RNA sequence: GCGGCCCCCUGGACGAAGACUGACGCUCAGGUGCGAAAGCGUGGGGAGCAAACAGGAUUAGAUACCCUGGUAGUCCACGCCGUAAACGAUGUCGACUUGGAGGUUGUGCCCUUGAGGCGUGGCUUCCGGAGCUAACGCGUUAAGUCGACCGCCUGGGGAGUACGGCCGCAAGGUUAAAACUCAAAUGAAUUGACGGGGGCCCGCACAAGCGGUGGAGCAUGUGGUUUAAUUCGAUGCAACGCGA
RNA sequence: AAGGAGGUAUUCAUGUU
C-alpha cells in the first residue's frame, strides 16, 4: 500500500532458524518470513539453502511497499549470515550496508552449563 | 615492530590525546593486542588505562553499534 | 580401486554404422555373452524406429539420448551424521551410460510381444518425452533438488 | 564490523569485505565462547594447555633445522 | 586468592646512594590468627544460572546423560563452619657449586649517532651440565653439596573408622585404636595385546556395476525327531555336494 | 569446509582508502 523505498533487513541467524524481517528505518515491521515457516524441519531448518528461501519469501512478501534499497543487519551465528544477503541481492534490491549486530555482552549473565552429549 | 612510546621518551600516556588512541583502537573499537602494535607491556598497561577513562568521559566509543 | 591407477578398454565401433555409443548399447543390452542375438534386436528396433522418425538411425537414436541423460544424482554420504543424500554433478561418460541402462531396462519391461517392438517404443517415448525412461530421469533429478539444501 | 558499499564496488567484492571484516572482529568465536559457561579451572586448564604444546612446537621446529631427513 | 574506571583509608616488595643501630638473629611444640566452594543462623535482595523437584524424550529398564521449566543456593550485612587433588602432591632459614634462551620490574655507563652497545640488582618460564633420582626426573628458584629448627612415615584391608576428650546451632571437624583378615598392597620402567586415542597404507573390504542366494519344485549335506539299527567322525569364520 | 603459500612476523612513508 504505502511505498518506502528504503527499508532495513534484519537477519537473526541462530543456530536452529532464520528469520528475515524486513522493516522500515524507524523499525516498524512491514513483512517477515522464517526458514522454519517455509517448509523446512529441523535438520533442513538450519541449513543455508533454507534461509536463502526464507529471504526469497519475505521479498515477495514486501513487494507492495516499492522498496528500493536495502540496509541489512546481521545478527547470531546462524548457518545462513550469507544466503540471506546474496538472495537479496538476487531478488533485486539496492544493498547500501551491510553491518553486524550481534549482540556481544562485557561479562553480563552466566550462560547455562555445557552439555554432556 | 618497536614501540612508539619507548622511542619518544612519553612517560604517561594521556587520555586527552585522542590522536595517538585512535591509533591504539580498531575499527570496533575495541584495544588492539600489544603482540600486533610492538608496544612494550609497561606502555601497554598505561594505553589501556588511558582508553578507558576516554571511553567514560565519551572522547572514544566503547563500541561501534551504540552510535 | 584403491591403489587405482584402471586404464580404460577400448571398444571397438559396431560394424553396421560405426558408433562406439551403439556398440556400447549392444552390449548392455546383451545377456549372457549371446552378442549375436542383441545386435540384430538392436539393429532391427533401429530400422523401424528410423522408418517412424523418418531420421537417420544414429540421429534418432541420439534424439533418444538426449531426453533420458541425467544431470545431477544423489550419492550417500558417511561423514555428517551418515545420513546425508548429496547431490553431485554427473560426468558425460556416465551420463550416456545411465541414459543406455534406463532405456534398456525400460524396455525389458514393457508389455508388446517382441524385444525389437519393445526397444522401438521406447525409443520413440524416450524421443517424445513419455516413457519410463525418461519417467526416471525426472524422478532423479527430483530427488536431487529436495536434497539440494545438502549440497554446499 | 559496518561496512559501507564503495561505488562500482559489485555486490561479491562487497560481501567479499564484509566476511573478512567479521573475521577480522573475531564474532563468531566470540560466540561460541560464550554459548556456555565453562569454570575457572577449566579455562586455566585449557589455557595452560595451548601455552605448552605451542612453546613445544615452536622448540621441536627450532630444532628439526638442525638435521637432515635423508 | 585478587581483573571495568574514579576517589578515600591502608599493607608489603624492590632499586640508587648515603647515614644510623650494633647480633637486636633463625626455627618453633602449645597457643593465636587468616583460610576456596558447599553448608548453617538472622535479616535483606533476586536479572541470569541452577541441586531438589515437575514434566518431555532416550532406553530391555533410565530414580542418569538430552529437552522445557524450576526451589534452596549463588549476591548483600552480620555471625557459625574450618575443609579441599587447600598441589610444586616438594616445611621454613642460610651458605656453596658449569651454562643457554626468554619474560617482567629497577638502575649505571657508553656515541642516544636511529628502537644501539656495555654492565649490575629483584622476581619469573623453559632447556640443560656435573651430581642427585628404583626409575620418571631434578638441576644455581635442586630433588647437588652442607648446617639450624620444626612436621610426619613404619605392609594392605579393617580405618582416618569405633570409643573417649575437645570444638560446633547443626552438618560435622579434630585427636585416634583394636580384634580380626591377607601374603601380598605398592612406585617406576620394559615386551605385548588392547582403546566407542592419533596418523599412514592395503585387500572384490566398501563404493560403481553384473549375476545370483533367501520365495517354488527337485538333488545333496547337516541338525532334530523317529527307529531294532537309523555306524562313526568334521560342526563359529577355518563343519554342513565335508572323510565318501 | 578444502587446499596453497609465508612466518612464529613483521619494519614495510603517510595519504588514499
Ligand atoms: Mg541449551
Ligand atoms: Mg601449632
Ligand atoms: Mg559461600
Ligand atoms: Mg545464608
Ligand atoms: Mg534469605
Ligand atoms: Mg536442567
Ligand atoms: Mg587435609
Ligand atoms: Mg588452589
Ligand atoms: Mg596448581
Ligand atoms: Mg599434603
Ligand atoms: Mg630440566
Ligand atoms: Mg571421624
Ligand atoms: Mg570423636
Ligand atoms: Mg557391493
Ligand atoms: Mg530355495
Ligand atoms: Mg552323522
Ligand atoms: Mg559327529
Ligand atoms: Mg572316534
Ligand atoms: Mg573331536
Amino acid at each position: 500500500r504505502k511505498q518506502v523505498s528504503d527499508g532495513v533487513a534484519h537477519i537473526h541467524a541462530s543456530f536452529n532458524n532464520t528469520i528475515v524481517t524486513i522493516t522500515d528505518r524507524q523499525g516498524n515491521a512491514l513483512g517477515w518470513a522464517t526458514a522454519g515457516g517455509s517448509g523446512f524441519r529441523g535438520s533442513r531448518k538450519s541449513t543455508p539453502f533454507a534461509a536463502q528461501v526464507a529471504a526469497e519469501r519475505c521479498a515477495d512478501a514486501v513487494k507492495e511497499y516499492g522498496i528500493k534499497n536495502l540496509e541489512v543487519m546481521v545478527k547470531g551465528p546462524g548457518p545462513g549470515r550469507e544466503s540471506t544477503i546474496r538472495a537479496l541481492n538476487a531478488a533485486g534490491f539496492r544493498i547500501t550496508n551491510i553491518t553486524d549486530v550481534t549482540p556481544i555482552p562485557h561479562n553480563g549473565c552466566r550462560p547455562p552449563k555445557k552439555r554432556r552429549v | 615492530k618497536f614501540c612508539r612510546f619507548t622511542a619518544e621518551g612519553v612517560q604517561e600516556i594521556d587520555y586527552k590525546d585522542i590522536a595517538t588512541l585512535k591509533n591504539y583502537i580498531t575499527e570496533s573499537g575495541k584495544i588492539v593486542p600489544s603482540r600486533i602494535t610492538g608496544t612494550r607491556a609497561k606502555y601497554q598497561r598505561q594505553l589501556a588505562r588511558a582508553i578507558k577513562r576516554a571511553r567514560y568521559l565519551s572522547l572514544l566509543p566503547y563500541t561501534d553499534r551504540h552510535q | 580401486p584403491r591403489r587405482r591407477v584402471i586404464g580404460q578398454r577400448k571398444i571397438l565401433p559396431d560394424p553396421k554404422f560405426g558408433s562406439e555409443l551403439l556398440a556400447k548399447f549392444v552390449n548392455i543390452l546383451m545377456v549372457d555373452g549371446k552378442k549375436s542375438t542383441a545386435e540384430s534386436i538392436v539393429y532391427s528396433a533401429l530400422e523401424t524406429l528410423a522408418q517412424r522418425s523418418g531420421k537417420s538411425e544414429l540421429e534418432a537414436f541420439e534424439v533418444a539420448l538426449e531426453n533420458v541423460r541425467p544431470t545431477v544424482e544423489v550419492k550417500s554420504r558417511r561423514v555428517g551424521g551418515s545420513t546425508y543424500q548429496v547431490p553431485v554433478e554427473v560426468r558425460p561418460v556416465r551420463r550416456n551410460a545411465l541414459a543406455m541402462r534406463w532405456i534398456v531396462e525400460a524396455a525389458r519391461k514393457r508389455g508388446d510381444k517382441s524385444m525389437a517392438l519393445r526397444l522401438a517404443n521406447e525409443l520413440s517415448d524416450a524421443a517424445e518425452n513419455k516413457g519410463t525412461a525418461v519417467k526416471k530421469r525426472e524422478d532423479v533429478h527430483r530427488m536431487a533438488e529436495a536434497n539440494k539444501a545438502f549440497a554446499h | 564490523p559496518v561496512i559501507k558499499v564503495r561505488e562500482n564496488e559489485p555486490f561479491d567484492v562487497a560481501l567479499r569485505r564484509f566476511k573478512r571484516s567479521c573475521e577480522k572482529a573475531g564474532v563468531l568465536a566470540e560466540v561460541r565462547r560464550r554459548e556456555f559457561y565453562e569454570k575457572p579451572t577449566t579455562e586455566r586448564k585449557r589455557a595452560k594447555a595451548s601455552a605448552v604444546k605451542r612453546h613445544a612446537k615452536k622448540l621441536a621446529r627450532e630444532n628439526a633445522r638442525r638435521t637432515r631427513l635423508y
